[PDB]
């Protein structure tokens, strides 16, 4: 069972820049026969994986010379001399020296850099239609922000709430390179009618203080 | 071209069974390591099984005794018989051709989805998300749509039948009580709504349902 560790998990770059992805194995990948079966694959959204480099440094047929691989033993590196738009996606390293099973690293997402952007936060109360069914979802959108790291906190009558929260994140926007997130706090109609103040708090590098959006139920 | 034509996937209840297959096109299986891989919901790539010239067989431990890989070298068709299916087996499966000598996989079939669940076909409930009291007088206003409790994936969501495309963010579905929930927001100039109508259109093929929800004030 060879564990493969890739660093970093996310690599923001500007088109034209050089990029380097690292991969480390829990054991040396040098086989008894002298070969090192370490490979690099790329998988784009909605597509199947594509082989880029095999046995550490052999570029597969058809792959651009901008891709090169190096390393030995337990540490390897995939380099892209000049990043192009078509190179954006997830890069996976994989070992087939100790098999079975053949194993893969968790992947590294090559993404685009852009100027920082604070999220535009909007909060929404449960709809009258949902309440009629006995449910009450409070929704919060945290839109068009950068970088992608962000934290969301829900508060009911001023106290932190953790149960019932479900989050969803979009992939980087192809037009403006920002990220967006949707957070939904689902309660029963009973619980919703039991409290009045509902708050969505966002913590993002663009602010020393959490960004806050809130509303009171008895007002609507 | 050289390729692998993948079979259609399927929906299966836990404990059930299903068979996948891939046909070679432009090449022959002999000499290659034919294998099955899968991309889990968490987005992790996993090797599942391999077979070489019909006499060398390997399996990921978690599928031994449940999955069976076989090959018809005459017709050049790879199979994956999945039995005693579990929720954890839900994923996008790929068949692939690998070099026996260098141990890499260069030819991959298109992904085939296998969903293991006890859920029954369910139409989604589409809820309008109207701005709270006080957030309707800025330069722009954001409206939303909550699509809750449907199965199976996917649904098609548009705003104003598709004419409203900019400033829209539709989020990936998440599981909630074994059913899917998705949301979408649209941001427009403050003077646009509600003088001009904004409608969330949700289509769910599986249930032949089309729901249009107008977003209205208060």
């Amino acid at each position: 069972e060879v564990v493969m560790t890739q660093s970093p998990l996310s690599l923001p770059v500007s088109l034209g820049d050089q990029a380097s992805i690292s991969c480390r194995s829990s054991q040396s990948l040098v086989h008894s026969n002298g070969n090192t079966y370490l490979h690099w694959y790329l998988q784009k959204p909605g597509q199947s994986p594509k082989l880029l480099i095999y046995k550490v440094s052999n570029r597969f047929s058809g792959v651009p010379d901008r891709f090169s691989g190096s390393g030995s033993g337990t540490d390897f590196t995939l380099k892209i001399s000049r990043v192009e738009a078509e190179d954006l996606g997830v890069y996976f390293c994989s070992q087939s020296t100790h098999v079975p099973p053949l194993t893969f690293g968790a992947g590294t997402k090559l993404e685009l850099k852009r100027a920082d952007a604070a999220p535009t936060v909007s909060i929404f109360p449960p709809s009258s239609e949902q309440l009629t069914s006995g449910g009450a979802s409070v929704v919060c959108f945290l839109n068009n922000f950068y970088p992608k790291d962000i934290n969301v906190k829900w508060k009911i009558d001023g106290s932190e709430r953790q149960n019932g929260v479900l989050n969803s994140w979009t992939d980087q926007d192809s037009k403006d390179s920002t990220y967006s997130m949707s957070s939904t706090l689902t309660l029963t109609k009973d619980e919703y009618e039991r409290h009045n103040s509902y708050t969505c708090e966002a913590t993002h590098k663009t602010s020393t203080s959490p960004i806050v959006k809130s509303f009171n139920r008895n007002e609507c | 071209e050289v390729k692998l034509v993948e079979s259609r996937g399927g929906l299966v209840k836990p404990g059930g069974s299903l068979q996948l297959s891939c046909a070679a096109s432009g090449f022959t299986f002999s000499g290659y390591a034919m294998s099955w891989f899968r991309l889990t919901p968490e987005k992790r790539l996993e090797w599942v099984a391999s077979i070489y010239n019909g006499f060398r067989i390997h399996y990921l431990d978690s599928v031994k005794g449940r999955f069976t890989i076989s090959s018809d070298y005459a017709r050049n068709i790879l199979y994956l018989q999945m039995s005693t299916l579990r929720s954890e087996d839900t994923a996008m499966y790929y068949c692939s051709r690998g070099d026996a000598y260098s141990r890499y996989f260069d030819v991959w079939g298109a992904g085939t989805t296998v969903t293991v669940s006890a859920a029954k076909t369910t139409a989604p409930s589409v809820y309008p998300l109207a701005p709270v009291c006080g957030d309707t007088t800025g330069s722009s206003v954001t409206l939303g749509c909550l699509v809750k409790g449907y199965f199976p994936e996917p649904v098609t969501l548009t705003w104003n039948s598709g004419s409203l495309s900019s400033g829209v963010h539709t989020f990936p579905a998440v599981l909630q009580s074994d059913l899917y929930t998705l949301s979408s927001s649209v941001t427009v100039t403050s003077s646009t709504w509600p003088s001009q109508s904004i409608t969330c259109n949700v289509a769910h093929p599986a249930s032949s349902t089309k729901v249009d929800k107008k977003i209205e004030p208060r």
